């Protein structure tokens, strides 16, 4: 029913698409804006998807 | 400075064939060099002149020791030389065929001193034959020989 | 037995005979060998035949192409004279390739020529095409306009579907019966 | 000699019918064979009277008489599968003619075709004429839009269609027109440039809303 | 009796015969030595024969290729004069390679010509194609339109499936019986 | 001058059937043998009457009559594996014909085909025409999309197929059309590239395409 | 004896006889020494033979190669006119090495040519191939694509299996019986 | 003269059979000898009628006849190892024909092949047909993926197979198709390239491919 | 006896006879001096032989090598025009060196040509090879694919074991018996 289809994005275009399923805006830094991603994702449980991606990609986040 | 160098080399050949330079053993070659400077400067010009040094910082950032990539540098002199000779092709052929055509008349009349007549007739021929292809043929090779930014990768490489 | 046109040739005489036979007057084609063809009509048909010559503006001139004004036998050739010779050969090749579709008897295609953009810093403009066509009758020619625009669209670099205009029409009624000789 | 031996080698593509007004009708089947028999009758190697008829053009000949002597008539197509007893497909839900009024039309249509003996008039339904057109437009998986109004329907196919969706649509329209004819339902195939093949939405505050079918289309950047 | 064309070529003569025999008029091909062939018809068929000459625009012109207008005899050769001769041999080799498929009788291929993109700093545009074909009847010609798209796809540098537009049709009804002689 | 000696040397590819209305019939098998027999009858070395029939031509000839006199009929295909007793494959769950008027159809088809001695009418099932088309389409491992609607189904095969899956999907459709006909179930194989060719998008009920890292497009909900 | 074509050579005449014999009409190949060959048919066969000439576009033209547009006898040759003569001999060698597989009777292979890379400093793009083939019938022609794609893959610099396309087909039905003379 | 002398010198590769419909059938063994036998009967140096039959062509003619008069039939192949008494391989777990209606099929099949005297119908099992294809496919050490569904199975072979596996696969598939045929089990060889050549990746449940030091790719599950 | 082909040389006539004898028709090889050879078949065996000439594209063309496009007699030879001859002589020497193995009757090798990786500063790409072969029957032709790879791996600078593709097969059945004359 939902989901993003990423084709070589830049982690600032990507995490703003998750800023609707998360009810808050996302602010990504400029050193963490160089990494890229591809793939078919699905935003059905984003508070566990952001936690799993922040450990596979290597990131720290604070709300 | 590629297309200005071949154009200034063009005018030196046309100056040298007609006489007028034999005091060694130039203004005409300055004229083509100014002309190809202006016709390069009109359409675009400084936008591609600045773009190649904006790309040079994208492919030769310092603290990386990039070099001008020696093994394609060694064909640089003949690269402008084969552009010089084929651009000076049609007018030296008419001047040369006119000289031996006069020489057969010197063989048909011995005390003509056809060397003196050669200076009088070649300066009219060397401007007349190049007037036929000065307008429609010269200025497009000027835009063709302008070095463009896409080939900047082939002339450099960073060392670590 | 009154001649009205002499010194014609092969392709012009078959158009003059086909025009005069449509309007109920006979014609005789008399060959003269080296001097070309000649056309005579009857004496009661001469006053009407001169009128149909003046209205249709006969004999027809030979058709002009753009590559005739820029011949390849010149010693030098500008880039304007090289793109005009390229476009005037594509304009005839699409015309000869449209006559092999199903039902089209004749066609004519036109391409938009561009001169000023190739020399200055201005970008090249869009490309416009225009076509005419004559279809065999009995065809539902409202559904035939989409195959021509689909064929003509990506036969070029960058055109759109609203820069092409096709105007086509069915052929006229056939003429099969003889005109008839003037009896007196 | 006889007329049916002055034609081609096979006596299978033509059909010679005797007329009531002492003429000889030749029933061809397409346009290419119509000029084949008209060239023979045009050069004049036959000492009697003859005419060349066809299904497409004698269906246009007796529609000029019909919209002069019977205006506001609801009809579809005249079928000549048996050319001595043609069938006249009339509409049922839009006529008020009784049995006595249909018989004068059946005799005055007999008088237009002297080769025929009797014209059989039958009545078809108006909902199976649009149901077969919608089921055929849906079997090819074609993008379309139906516009119902009084006295006829119309189907509109717009968009930047690809090369398969033109050949499958154009193969279907010419096969539907032979059966029914373009009097009631009309197709409107047209090519413009938008990858949304016909449909168009607007976006505000809840999701997407489907706008009404209109003539203006948004040109597509993609 | 009366002539209507003379001085035709060989391939120009068989096309006039093949068109006139379709419309039930019988013609005769006569050789004249070095002056080519000539085509005559009978007396009552002459009026219709001039009508089919005018409608079908007979005699046919020789077909034009883009490499004819950029001849190789010139000692100079611009890069606009080398890419046009390179494209004009690919769109003839792909056409001759399309006739060896299963059930194709004729074909015609067009390529988008790009010549003024390399001289400046502009990037080259994508390349577009278009094709026509005439298939032998009895063929399901809706499923063979994707094999020509698959073959034409990776025969070039980088095309998409939107840039290829192929439109094809089935052949006409076969003509096998003789026309018939006009008696008077 | 007999007819069976006028054809080629091998007397196994043609078969001559005597009609009841004084006309011989040569039944070919494909278009090449149909043109082999039409050249013989066209040059005219046989003084009596003869016609050449086929299966694809005779199946399109007697569907024009069936689309005029018996409309809204659900049928599949007419088989001529024995040319004296053809088989009419009528549908079972889509017609409302009784036992008596099916003999009228079996007599108006016998009078319409003169070489046939009798026509046999078999009622074929309707769910076995789509279950064999799905089971054959599953063994080739092709991606498809079935669209069920009233009076016909449609299998849509799109995407970027490779070279072996086009030949393997073209060998199955032409083997299915030979036995079931293209009247009920329609195959739509369409070759098109990746839609939204390189763009990232957020699909489903609130859609937007990203033309650039800083550009949003809001078309129909992707 | 009506003459259809004259002046044809050896390979042009064998295709005309191979086409006419497919449609139940026979011809005669009469030699004329310096004037080539000549092909005659009968009088009832003349109307059908001129129809199959127009449909099959007979006589066949000689097949075109890209190395013919750029001859090797020129004085100087550009780098654009040297890789086109290299790729035109490679694509002619790959289809001669495909006829020595088992089952194959004919093949045609096409390569994508580089144009902008001759004058620019841009890196070249990936090279695309495309092939056609005709297989002797009875062969499991579904499994024969995986051997040709493996052979064609590493015969160049770097291709991938999504850029090679093979479109192959089985041969036609055998023609082994005589046409038959028209008696009248 | 009689027919068996008009063929070649080797009088062992062809086998003539007298027909029931007053014909004379020649039974070739491949397509190289069928055109050899059909050139003789085609040029016309024989007075009476004769035909040339084959193993695979006759196996398609009575399957084109069979899908008109006997639809929804489950079979594999009809075997012609001795051409006067052929063997018909019928399926067992997919049909409900009794003994009384198996003799109508064996008597209506006899009238289609006039050279044969009787047809011997045997009912083969259905699980051994797919068990011999799996055990023969495991012996070649090939990666595969079996897909079972109702009324046929299929095997899909994918990957960047090398040259010894695309020769052992053709040598196994062409040896299996000669026996059973493609009615029940169908192989699907498709070869693609490997996306992981110079790439580092994590495999298992949370699998991803690092296409660059700063570029992750999470594929579809 | 009608003649099929004439003017063929020695190597072509022994290929046309070797193809026609496979399909049960006779042929005669008639010499003509400096005008080459000729081939005649019988009158009932004429319709089959025209079909097999058209199908097998006979007579064969001479086999093309890449060294024929770059002749040695040119006055100036580029570095681009010298690596093509150097690759086209190793490509022939490994082909003549594969026939000395045990069981091989014919073979063909293809090297990946690079001429464009020389003038630039980019590193040269890896080199790929591709070979075909035909073995006598009775050999385990799946186990003999590993030593053609072992022989081809280190005949160049750096190839891998997956940049070489060998596609080989066994020969067809032997044709030893005579075709036989048509009896009249």
């Amino acid at each position: 029913g939902s989901g993003f289809v990423a084709k070589d994005d830049s982690l600032r275009t990507f995490f703003d698409a998750m800023a609707l399923q998360l009810k808050e805006p996302v602010i990504v830094s400029k050193m963490a804006a160089r990494k890229k991603i591809t793939g078919n994702f699905e935003f059905h449980d984003p508070n566990a998807l952001l936690e799993k991606l922040s450990l596979q990609l290597g990131l720290i986040w604070y709300f | 400075s590629w297309p200005f160098w071949v154009m200034h080399a063009l005018g030196c050949i046309i100056d040298n064939q007609r006489g007028a330079t034999l005091s060694s053993s130039s203004e005409m070659a300055n004229f083509l060099n100014m002309f190809a400077a202006v016709v390069y400067l009109q359409n675009g010009g400084l936008v591609t002149m600045v773009d190649v040094l904006n790309k040079s910082y994208q492919l030769c950032d310092p603290m990386n020791e990039c070099t001008p990539s020696l093994p394609p540098l060694l064909t640089f002199i003949n690269q402008v030389a084969q552009n010089a000779l084929v651009l000076a092709s049609p007018v030296v052929l008419v001047l040369l065929l006119s000289e031996v055509f006069l020489g057969l008349l010197s063989r048909f009349a011995p005390q003509m001193n056809a060397f003196a007549i050669s200076l009088t007739v070649k300066s009219g021929i060397a401007v007349l034959i190049m007037l036929l292809y000065f307008s429609p043929v010269l200025p497009d090779n000027v835009l063709r020989l302008s070095f463009q930014a896409t080939g900047l990768s082939s002339w450099f490489y960073e060392r670590g | 037995d009154k001649d009205l046109l002499k010194g014609l040739d092969q392709e012009q005489a078959n158009e003059v005979i086909a025009v005069l036979q449509m309007h109920n007057i006979e014609a005789n084609k008399i060959d003269s060998g080296k001097l070309g063809y000649s056309i005579t009509v009857a004496e009661p048909d001469f006053t009407a035949a001169v009128y149909w010559i003046k209205t249709y503006q006969l004999p027809p001139r030979p058709r002009v192409e753009i590559a005739q004004m820029f011949p390849a036998d010149s010693l030098v050739s500008s880039p304007r004279a090289e793109k005009a010779r390229l476009y005037s050969a594509i304009e005839q090749r699409l015309e000869q390739s449209l006559q092999t579709m199903e039902g089209v008897l004749s066609a004519r295609v036109h391409i938009s020529y561009d001169i000023d953009a190739g020399e200055n810093g201005r970008p090249p403009k869009p490309v416009h095409l225009s076509a005419l066509a004559v279809y065999e009758r009995g065809s539902p020619l409202a559904h035939q306009i989409s195959d021509i625009k689909r064929f003509l669209k990506n036969s070029f670099a960058d055109v759109d579907y609203d820069n092409i205009s096709v105007v086509l029409s069915e052929r006229s009624d056939a003429q099969l019966q003889a005109p008839g000789t003037p009896v007196k | 000699a006889e007329l049916d031996s002055l034609l081609g080698q096979e006596k299978e593509r033509f059909q010679v019918l005797p007329g009531r007004d002492k003429m000889l009708y030749v029933a061809a089947q397409n346009e290419r064979d119509t000029l084949w028999a008209r060239q023979v009758l045009a050069r004049g190697d036959y000492d009697k009277n003859a005419r060349v008829i066809n299904e497409n053009e004698e269906n246009k000949r007796i529609s000029i008489w019909l919209d002069t002597y019977y205006p506001q008539l609801a009809y579809y197509r005249i079928h000549f599968d048996e050319p001595r007893k043609p069938v006249f497909w009339l509409s049922r839900q839009r006529n008020t003619m009784s049995k006595k009024e249909l018989e004068v039309l059946s005799q005055k249509l007999r008088a237009l075709m002297p080769y025929a003996d009797s014209v059989n008039i039958t009545l078809m339904d108006d909902v199976t004429a649009a149901g077969q057109a919608e089921a055929g437009l849906k079997q090819q998986a074609l993008p379309y839009s139906r516009r119902n109004h009084k006295g006829g329907v119309t189907f509109v196919i717009q968009g930047a269609l690809d090369d398969v969706e033109i050949l499958r649509a154009r193969q279907f329209v010419d096969s539907y027109y032979r059966t029914w004819g373009g009097r009631y339902v009309q197709f409107a195939i047209e090519l413009k440039d938008d990858w949304l093949k016909g449909r168009s939405f607007q976006y505000g505050a809840e999701g997407y809303i489907k706008m009404s079918p209109g003539h203006w289309y948004f040109p597509s950047p993609l």
